[PDB]
């Protein structure tokens, strides 16, 4: 196929725009999340170091609301537009159906928008996939992961973007109840997971957790260097 | 490829079918992997081996009657397979736009990938049964898998296929012809007499049976094509009986025995036929 | 695999060879069909290959009942030692991932045979014309260096127009002028391969409109005619060529079958 | 040829090829004749009977389009119907507002303007049909106007369109229509129809006739059966 | 005739040679990528089972809601492109509620499927922003329900066509399932008899082996509303193979 | 290809369509605009091929306000439309603001309006470039409008046929030191340098803009200056 | 090779021809057979039902429109449903505004007017559906045939679909003996005509025939399965 | 969204050439000469007169209904050259145009202003993607207030000018040459040694002597400013006067 009717079915049916945007997230920076017993960690690398940057602006991690954060991968500006639209919708729900929205509802809204960038020759498909995570109305941990197709599956813990697979089949090989009992080990799994893909050490991996019912707390470059604190956990106890 | 927005550039394709833009190292690397992917495997079923040597060199042949088209294969199966005992030495492992979805299956009872059969009394008679649409390069692949480049002078071929009357071009309108009807084409060496009138000069055949006929004629092999132009490609009784004049030709005189039991077999088959959609197409 | 129709010797030691370029309109194929119709070249053999999509006809060049029943495929070879001519007819189109190796095999076989001239009939997309070629005649020609240096007097006399081959790394101002035929099919590949093999070969192409190409085909056969003189000097005021170029019998109805008597 | 893929295109020498295609489209259909006489206008169209099954009167081509004008078509039937029922609001939009009855010149100049509007837009294709316009009144005499897909309007003393166009007109001009009354006209009309009619390729036709003028007092209406039958008798005996 | 230029599906809604539209039969067997789903319509009720083809263990199976109910007495089974399949579902739900309050009864299954078919078919208005897809839906649907018919089953294809089918299977292995089902089907079938035969054919068709998580099924009977089977129900059904 | 759309950049991120518009501008008629310490003069060539034409039913240089003059090099009708509707824009500016538009905001207006045509698709770029003469607080302004929507202010410039040699000729012959009266003469010299066709009285339309506002030069005045 | 020209509805071929329309023509005859005969007093509709999806209840071809008009379909189901929906809408509008049935000869003209709309304009397709409409009014029984050519044909016995031409020949032969028939014999003749389209190995079952009737006093009632037994029974073989 | 323009320099008007020359405009220009008719427009100090052939290659036709002089206002008229249908439309367009002018400004539109507006309408066609240029050129005559007669001619390109004398059609180059020759030397042109010279032009450039059935002439006079058309009752007498010399 070529230009017109930008979303054309393939001769077998392989809607080219879909997997074409799918490929867009393999050059996207690798992100990951874990749904823990009472904490949820949201880790992502930034292997475009450009150390003459302001890290504040180039976070991957955005927060949707009092009860939701996310990370993504792919075309950053498109993701920013997604985030703003989702924030608007979340505010509208909290006004009209007033309650803290559940993670599933906002994920379903995201998926509906994402898949409704498939009609209307017009609009082109979005080139992002998201890791929506947050604590519900009840305080249970939740996790949801989508793709440009429009599907909005949920995972125990998943990774997207560059080399996402290797992280995934590291993850089930190590995801267990005696890995999430402690929050420190909970984040340590993510640490090791990106260690498998990071630019050789705790280099520019930005992450934050959301413990139950308080806030999104930015895991920061503390005096201990929170990052390299857990990093050295693995350095000197992985033997 | 235009009308993404208002006032744009149409870019009609090309009339030699030239819209292929008239080959980087990763391009012929993936070409290697892709060519090794689309393998026409002459699979000796349940053994899948011992078939590197092509049929004309693997087993000397005398009669290779082949059916292409769902109705052609139905016709040959129902009017011959019931007559004699036909085991399958093997078939063709074919993936393409047709017969997709993990070709290795239950043998695809309501599909076909060129299942061959030979007789007990005279195993020299081969019957290939498939309407599968092999790729433009894949006709050559399959043909040199089965025949090779050594054309022997002892075997004779009958080909059956169907094309829509819409495709047929005559001075009168297509919707005014006594469809279905019959046409045929003979090789240069096919001195055998025909049973149906030859195809008119302008209208041609451009497909797998054209491949087989070109191979046979070019390499002096006597072969014959038989063609019925019907209006529906579904499993049709009427288009089955359209080929009935074949039941008189020289190559077929010793095979067909019983007509009405064949007809009841056909009624059984098309009562259990495909679940073809109720769109009216 | 060039197989003669009867395992004979076509002895094409010095016969000019003709082949068309699969391009928009198939104007080359149409012109070649007209050439075979008007000079009545006989079918001597086949150029067998696993390259092209296979079609079968029954002697589209049929004139009598006897020759009508002759089976025809996409690839046949017509030759005529009466005026030292041999022709390669192509009916169908090119399979993907196969045209270039086919051209290489064709030139290898030509070397094995050694024809005199390898003149090619081609056409180009009329919408990809610069203003310099848009102001002028649609007649263009390319000749290999081996044979141009000898025949150039005739072309200099007949007032053709040399195609201006364009930069093939265009944005660099000092990049080389280089062969570029838009919508040429296999024409550029054939030309580059021929000059690499230093084979005397000719390329004539025209910029073609769309739909019927009968005017296009007649123009192209005339454009071949004035150089080859494979037919009497047309003496442009025809009095004959208006009805001398006899159309092949296969050129019956092409656009359809007929008017379906259900809507008018 | 070549640049013939949109109406909004010009030939290398300055032609609109997809108006000539409509010119050959009206060629495909069967002949229609209308003759203007001393004191009226007489139409006549021979209709091909595709099958005896069809009820008589179907596929009519003798459209009453108001009380005082009549219309006969040739070419593509559906678009002929379209222009026909277009010409029955241009009349209303002239009588609902201007009260009196539409003069032929104005009606033609608008319907010709409409078809020309279609012949100049890429998004649409020209109406592949041509048709006639006949009428009569005491204040305006009798008039006849022919419209082709190109959008050209011409008044005719006698005219025809269809696959026997040339033969029809060559048989027409041999008559002194300017001074003959309708009774002498109808027999001549049927005579022309049968003379130019081709059967060996178009057997199984039918004759249809209508007029408007003094005999019906400016009221368009189909030929009464008896006149039709006696004129048919004349045409047969005119052999 | 010689093969030349041709625009094939440049316009959506371009009729093929021999009159057979493109996108419609492009989507028909773009479906065949879809998961296999089985539906049996017997007097005692209907059953809707489907593979979820869990790609990786890292998903918890609960997420894939391959089966939903349009309403308490209308359950739906889908296969193929889930994305716009959910929009189909949402329209079905809102239409059912519209009928319910405007007309104080339960909207019948046949009208539900008919309105859903109405929702499709609106391909080409590329200039008109409102009401567009410019793309046929690429999902096949199965409806079960109870009304003054009682048990019912409707199969929809991505062409706006449907049938009062019973024992109608869709998916990648759809043809094999349908063939086996034909010889397996019984005119008078008890409820777990349909459950049993359908589960056996599922076990027989799909690639991966069969457990509680691998698939799911739901039923509606004239007794009461939609029921979605829980895990322990799946073990106590698959105990008997 | 990649040169048919106006909506896609070249593989080199390089707008072929605008360049074609530029070449069309180069193919237009010669035009000259000279700034001077006390005014600005615009001169251009009348190419009424046949004496049957009337010079002065239509005009080449168009006034816009008391103190605005426009001249072009390209295809006439585009220029006529742009003049007609730049008039709309300036008339706005006076309606909203009780003071005639300064020339700058006019060339802002015009640059915006042509550029939007470039970035719309389905509409060809305005195949003509413009020149602006103005006088604000009593000091001269000179603007050239590029059909790409670009606008440049020049001490002096020349466009149309052979405009490169015209600009070179201006380079070694103009100074900031000049006044209007000799500016007219030197601009005529520039056109004579590349006139190809032996100046008569009746080939150049001349317009000037001083404190007293923009106004044409009558053919009587063109003869009157050409006398010496 | 005129396939530059058979690609959009809005493009003429250099034959004064539109090939998309005739492709739509060919499309409908891939549907199902049907019969549209008539009497002085009755209009009935004989149809063959898609007995290919076995052990699944089949489709519906004869669709009730108004108490005095019923239709049949043989082309695109999508176009069929859209057009029948429009049929119902227009009939309801007529019975609303005028409190009388809409005479057929005007409804069918409106059908043609509507279907012509996409014939002329880019980005659309002709309504690729074949229609047999049956109706009765003050004028009397009528049968109108509709084709995606946006042109309708007023015949007294029509057949559209697969192998329809045999039925057309049979109907043209028996033309005379339809003018005077009671209901049952008219339906029998239509049934025989449809049966002739079927191969002689097939027989019209109650499971694959969908007779529908309108009359002077019988409003348009569609006769589905076994309810058609009385008409089907007593039918002599070929 | 729309079908779009065919990809090519000459394929569609919007695309510029490498030198930004609009091909479709040239195609329109050399599309004007279809129909074979060639018209001539000349004007004196008292009158402006336009003359063209009346090709009637069929006597099934009525001479009355076939014409090319279309009155636009009682004071202003025009002539057509090119295809018939677009000429139809622009005649309609200009009638409407001038009527709107008078309604909205209260006085009869000047000839030059009507020509300008029509030129604008023609120009805007060369801007869009599914517009096709109206392949016909239209010429005006009239008396404004003081300038006596004026002759104006727009074109598909949108270019127009005022002409002391002009022509359009097939033999346009030769007509222009003869016009230049005549205008340079003899230039009084009261009413008879006047535009009758253009009749001499048309005859000489085209064919043998004409007899008036082929000729269609309309005039406007400074002392009597109606757009009004002479007949073979009139044109004949003129041309017998011309034949004698």
């Amino acid at each position: 196929s070529y230009d017109r009717a930008i979303t054309v079915f393939s001769p077998d049916g392989h809607l080219f725009q879909v997997e074409y945007a799918q490929e867009a997230v393999k050059k996207g920076s690798t992100a990951v999340g874990v749904r823990g017993r009472d904490i949820v960690v949201l880790g992502v690398e930034k292997k475009s170091v450009a150390k003459l940057q302001d890290e504040r602006t180039v976070r991957k991690i955005c927060a949707l609301d009092d009860n939701v954060c996310m990370a993504f991968a792919g075309l950053t500006a498109d993701a920013r537009i997604v985030i703003n639209r989702a924030r608007v919708e979340c505010q509208s729900h909290r006004l009209t159906v007033e309650d803290p929205v559940t993670v599933e509802y906002i994920t379903r809204y995201i998926a509906s928008l994402k898949q409704r960038y498939t009609q209307s020759n017009g609009r082109r498909p979005f080139g992002i996939s998201a890791l929506i995570v947050g604590f519900d109305f009840d305080g249970t941990p939740r996790l949801y992961q989508t793709d440009p197709s429009g599907t909005y599956h949920a995972w125990k813990a998943n990774a997207i973007g560059r080399g996402a697979k290797s992280v995934r089949e590291f993850l089930e090989k190590n995801y267990t109840d005696e890995a999430i009992e402690t929050d420190d080990l909970t984040i340590k799994l993510v640490i090791k997971a990106l260690l498998e893909v990071v630019q050789s050490g705790g280099k520019n991996i930005e992450l934050a957790v959301m413990r139950r019912d308080q806030s999104l707390k930015i895991l920061n470059p503390e005096e201990i260097e929170k990052y390299v604190a857990e990093i050295e956990k693995e350095k000197e106890e992985n033997e | 490829m235009a009308a993404t927005f208002f006032g744009e550039v149409v870019k009609a394709p090309c009339r030699a079918g030239t819209e292929d833009e008239e080959e980087t190292p990763e391009d012929r690397e993936v070409r290697l992997q892709l060519a090794r992917k689309r393998e026409v495997r002459l699979l000796r079923r349940q053994t899948k081996t011992s078939l590197e040597v092509s049929l004309l060199e693997k087993y000397p042949c005398s009669k290779f009657i082949i059916a292409i088209g769902n109705n052609a294969v139905a016709f040959l199966s129902s009017f011959v397979m019931n007559s004699g005992v036909w085991e399958e030495v093997g078939c063709a492992k074919l993936w393409n736009e047709w017969c997709r979805t993990t070709d290795t299956t239950h043998l695809s009872s309501t599909e076909a990938f060129c299942v061959f059969y030979h007789l007990k009394s005279n195993p020299s008679v081969f019957l290939c049964q498939c309407s599968c649409y092999v790729a433009e390069d894949q006709q050559y692949q399959w043909l040199e898998k089965v025949f090779g480049s050594c054309p022997r002078k002892n075997m004779q071929i009958t080909i059956l296929t169907c094309r829509h009357v819409t495709d047929y071009k005559t001075s009168e309108s297509t919707g005014s012809l006594p469809s279905p009807f019959l046409r045929a084409l003979k090789t240069q060496n096919f001195k055998d007499s025909a049973c149906c009138p030859l195809l008119e000069q302008p209208n041609i055949v451009h497909d797998l049976p054209a491949a087989v006929l070109s191979y046979c004629q070019v390499w002096k092999i006597p072969a014959i094509l038989y063609l019925c132009y019907t209006d529906v490609m579904k499993l049709d009784l009427i288009t089955v009986e359209a080929f009935k004049p074949i039941l008189s030709t020289r190559s077929l005189k010793g095979l067909v025995k019983n007509i009405p039991q064949s007809t009841e077999i056909l009624k059984k088959l098309m009562t259990t036929n495909e679940i073809q959609s109720n769109i009216y197409t | 695999m060039f197989v003669p129709c009867g395992e004979s010797a076509p002895d094409l030691a010095g016969f000019t060879l003709l082949m068309p370029a699969v391009s928009v309109g198939n104007v080359g194929q149409l012109a070649m069909d007209l050439i075979i119709s008007t000079l009545n070249m006989s079918k001597i053999g086949y150029f067998y290959t696993d390259c092209l999509v296979p079609m079968v006809g029954n002697n589209p060049y049929a004139t009598t009942e006897g020759n009508s029943t002759e089976l025809s495929i996409n690839a046949e070879v017509y030759s005529l030692p009466s005026r030292k001519l041999v022709a390669l007819q192509l009916r169908s189109i090119f399979i993907k991932y196969k045209s270039k190796p086919f051209c290489e095999k064709l030139l290898s076989w030509v070397k094995s045979s050694g024809c005199a001239r390898v003149i090619v009939l081609s056409s180009s997309h009329s919408y990809q014309r610069n203003d310099l070629q848009l102001r002028s005649t649609p007649f263009r020609y390319l000749l290999t260096p081996s044979m141009q240096k000898s025949v150039q007097n005739k072309i200099k006399s007949l007032n053709w127009e040399e195609m201006e081959k364009s930069r093939c790394i265009p944005e660099i101002d000092d990049s080389e002028f280089c062969i570029r035929i838009p919508g040429g099919g296999i024409t550029k590949t054939l030309y580059d391969e021929s000059c690499s093999k230093e084979i005397q070969m000719a390329v004539l192409l025209k910029f073609v409109s769309e739909g019927d190409n009968i005017p296009d085909a007649l123009g192209l056969v005339e454009y071949l005619n004035e150089w080859l003189q494979i037919l009497k000097p047309l003496s442009d005021d025809p009095t004959v060529s208006a009805s001398r170029w006899k159309i092949p019998s296969s050129w019956r109805l092409l656009f359809g079958s007929g008017l379906p008597p259900a809507l008018f | 040829t070549g640049y013939d893929l949109s109406a909004s295109t010009f030939s290398p020498d300055g032609r609109v090829f997809q108006v000539e295609y409509a010119m050959k489209a009206v060629e495909n259909s069967s002949t229609a004749i209308g003759i203007r006489c001393k004191d009226g206008v007489v139409f006549g169209v021979e209709k091909l009977v595709l099958s005896k099954l069809y009820e008589e009167g179907s596929n009519k081509r003798l459209f009453n389009v108001d009380r005082h004008v009549g219309m006969a078509v040739a070419g593509l039937l559906a678009d002929a119907r379209s222009l026909a029922d277009i010409a029955r609001e241009e009349a209303s939009n002239f009588r609902s507002n201007f009260g009196y009855n539409i003069p032929l010149k104005h009606l033609a100049d608008r319907v010709a303007m409409y078809v020309h509007a279609y012949t100049l837009y890429s998004a649409v294709r020209p109406f592949g049909c041509s048709f006639m316009l006949g009428s009569y009144s005491v204040n305006d005499g009798a008039q006849l106007y022919m419209i082709d897909p190109s959008g050209v309007s011409y008044g005719y003393w006698g005219c025809a369109i269809g696959k026997a166009r040339q033969a029809a007109k060559t048989e027409i001009e041999k008559l002194q229509m300017k001074e003959m009354t309708c009774r002498d006209i109808v027999k001549e009309v049927a005579k022309i129809i049968y003379i130019v009619h081709d059967e060996v390729k178009d057997k199984a036709f039918e004759l249809e006739l209508s007029w408007v003028g003094e005999l019906t007092n400016g009221r368009h209406e189909i030929v009464p059966k008896d006149i039709r039958e006696e004129a048919e008798k004349y045409a047969k005996e005119s052999l | 005739m010689f093969l030349t230029r041709s625009e094939y599906d440049r316009g959506v809604n371009t009729f093929s040679p021999e009159g057979r539209l493109f996108q419609v039969e492009y989507a028909i067997e773009a479906i065949k990528l879809g998961s296999t789903a089985i539906g049996i319509q017997t007097s005692e009720g209907v059953c809707l089972a489907v593979e979820k083809r869990i790609t990786s263990p890292l998903m918890e199976p609960s997420s894939i809601e391959k089966i939903v109910e349009i309403d308490a007495h209308i359950g739906c089974a889908m296969s193929g492109l889930i994305a716009d399949a959910k929009t189909l579902i949402d329209k079905a739900r809102v239409e059912t509620q519209n009928h319910w309050f405007t007309y104080n009864e339960t909207m019948t299954v046949e009208s539900v499927t008919q309105a859903v078919s109405n929702l499709a078919l609106q391909f080409g208005e590329e200039d008109a922003d409102p009401g567009a897809m410019s793309r046929p839906f690429g999902v096949a649907l199965l409806f079960g329900g109870v009304d003054e018919k009682g048990p019912q089953l409707f199969h929809m294809d991505p062409s706006g066509t449907f049938v009062q089918c019973d024992a109608r299977a869709i998916g990648s292995a759809s043809e094999g399932a349908q063939s086996s089902l034909q010889e397996v089907y019984h005119k008078s079938m008890t409820l777990k008899e349909a459950i049993k035969s359908s589960l056996i054919i599922l076990k027989q068709v799909m690639e991966e082996k069969l457990n509680a998580t691998n698939i799911e099924l739901a039923t509606v009977q004239p007794g009461q509303n939609f029921h979605m089977f829980t895990k322990e129900e799946l073990e106590e059904v698959i105990k008997d193979i | 290809g990649y040169s048919f759309s106006l909506t896609t950049f070249s593989p080199s991120g390089k707008l072929v369509q605008i360049e074609y518009a530029l070449a069309a501008v180069a193919g237009g008629a010669p035009s000259v605009g000279i700034k001077a310490a006390n005014g600005v003069v615009l001169a251009t060539e009348k190419k009424q091929k046949s004496i049957l034409y009337d010079e002065r039913s239509v005009h080449k240089v168009e006034p816009i306000t008391k103190h605005i003059g426009l001249v072009y090099s390209g295809m006439g009708p585009d220029y006529r439309v742009l003049v007609h509707r730049a008039r709309k824009l300036a008339q706005q500016y006076y309606l909203v603001y009780q003071e005639p538009i300064p020339t700058a905001q006019l060339v802002q207006r015009v640059a915006s309006v042509m550029q939007e045509y470039t970035q719309s698709g389905g509409v060809r770029p305005f195949g003509v470039s413009l020149l602006i003469c103005g006088w604000n607080e009593g000091r001269p302004y000179l603007f050239q409008s590029d059909p790409s929507g670009a606008y440049f202010a020049w001490k002096a410039t020349a466009m149309g046929k052979n405009y490169v040699n015209g600009k070179t000729f201006l380079e070694k012959r103009y100074n900031e030191d000049l006044e209007l009266e000799d500016a007219i003469h030197t601009a005529i010299l520039t056109l004579k340098e590349s006139f190809e066709g032996q100046m008569t009285e009746d080939n150049i339309e001349v317009g000037i803009c001083n404190e007293a506002g923009f106004r044409r030069l009558t053919p009587t005045e063109v003869k009157d200056y050409l006398a010496a | 090779f005129r396939n530059q020209y058979d690609n959009d509805v809005t493009v003429w071929s250099p034959q004064g021809r539109i090939h998309q329309i005739e492709y739509a023509m060919e499309a409908v005859k891939q549907g199902s057979a049907t019969v549209g005969l008539k009497s002085k007093t009755h209009a009935v509709l004989v149809a063959l039902k898609r007995a290919q999806s076995e052990l699944a209840a089949h489709q519906k071809k004869i669709l009730h429109v108004d108490n005095h008009i019923g239709i049949s379909i043989a082309g695109l189901t999508a176009d069929a449903r859209l057009l029948c929906n429009f049929m119902r809408q227009e009939c309801l509008d007529s019975r609303f505004v005028f409190d009388r049935p809409l005479p057929v000869s005007r409804l069918v003209s409106l059908i043609g007017s509507k279907t012509q709309i996409p014939t002329q304009r880019y980005g659309r397709r002709p309504y690729g559906v074949g229609l047999l409409i049956a109706g009765y009014d003050d004028m009397g029984p009528h049968i109108f045939q509709t084709c995606p050519s946006a042109n309708y044909f007023d015949c007294r016995a029509m057949s559209i679909g697969a192998r329809s031409q045999s039925a057309r020949t049979y109907l043209e032969r028996h033309m005379s003996e339809f003018m005077e028939c009671n209901l049952n014999e008219l339906v029998k003749h239509g049934l025989r005509a449809l049966r002739e389209t079927l191969p002689a190995e097939q027989d019209l079952t109650t499971k694959n025939v969908s007779i529908g009737i309108v009359g002077k006093d019988l409003e348009f009632t569609i006769y589905d399965d076994d309810d058609v037994s009385p008409f089907l029974e007593g039918l002599e073989e070929r | 969204m729309s079908r779009g323009s065919s990809a090519g320099f000459d394929r569609h008007i919007t695309i510029f050439s490498p030198e930004g020359r609009l091909y479709q405009v040239e195609y329109a220009f050399k599309a004007i000469n279809q129909g074979g008719l060639t018209s001539v427009a000349v004007r004196g100090k008292d009158c402006a007169v336009i003359v063209t052939q009346k090709k009637v290659p069929d006597k099934l036709l009525d001479s009355s209904t076939v014409t090319h002089l279309f009155k636009i206002t009682e004071n202003i008229g025009c002539v057509m050259t090119g295809m018939t249908a677009d000429s139809r439309s622009q005649v309609q367009r200009a009638r409407y145009e001038a009527a709107n002018w008078k309604y909205k400004y209260g006085y009869e539109i000047p000839v030059d202003m009507l020509c300008k507006r029509i030129a604008d309408i023609s120009q805007v066609y060369t801007q869009n993607a599914e517009m096709r240029p109206l392949g016909c050129c239209m010429i005006l005559i009239g008396i404004d207030e003081e300038q006596g007669p004026q002759v104006y001619k727009c074109d598909p390109a949108g270019y127009y000018c005022g002409f002391k004398a002009t022509a359009a059609g097939v033999k346009q180059t030769e007509s222009t040459s003869f016009l230049e020759k005549k205008v340079k030397k003899k230039f009084d042109w009261t009413f008879e040694q006047t535009v009758e010279t253009a009749i001499t032009c048309l005859s000489t450039v085209l064919s043998i002597d004409f007899k008036p059935s082929e000729i269609e002439v309309g005039v406007v006079t400074v002392e009597n400013p109606k757009f009004r058309i002479l007949t073979e009752a009139e044109i004949d007498a003129h041309l017998v006067a011309l034949a004698e010399r």
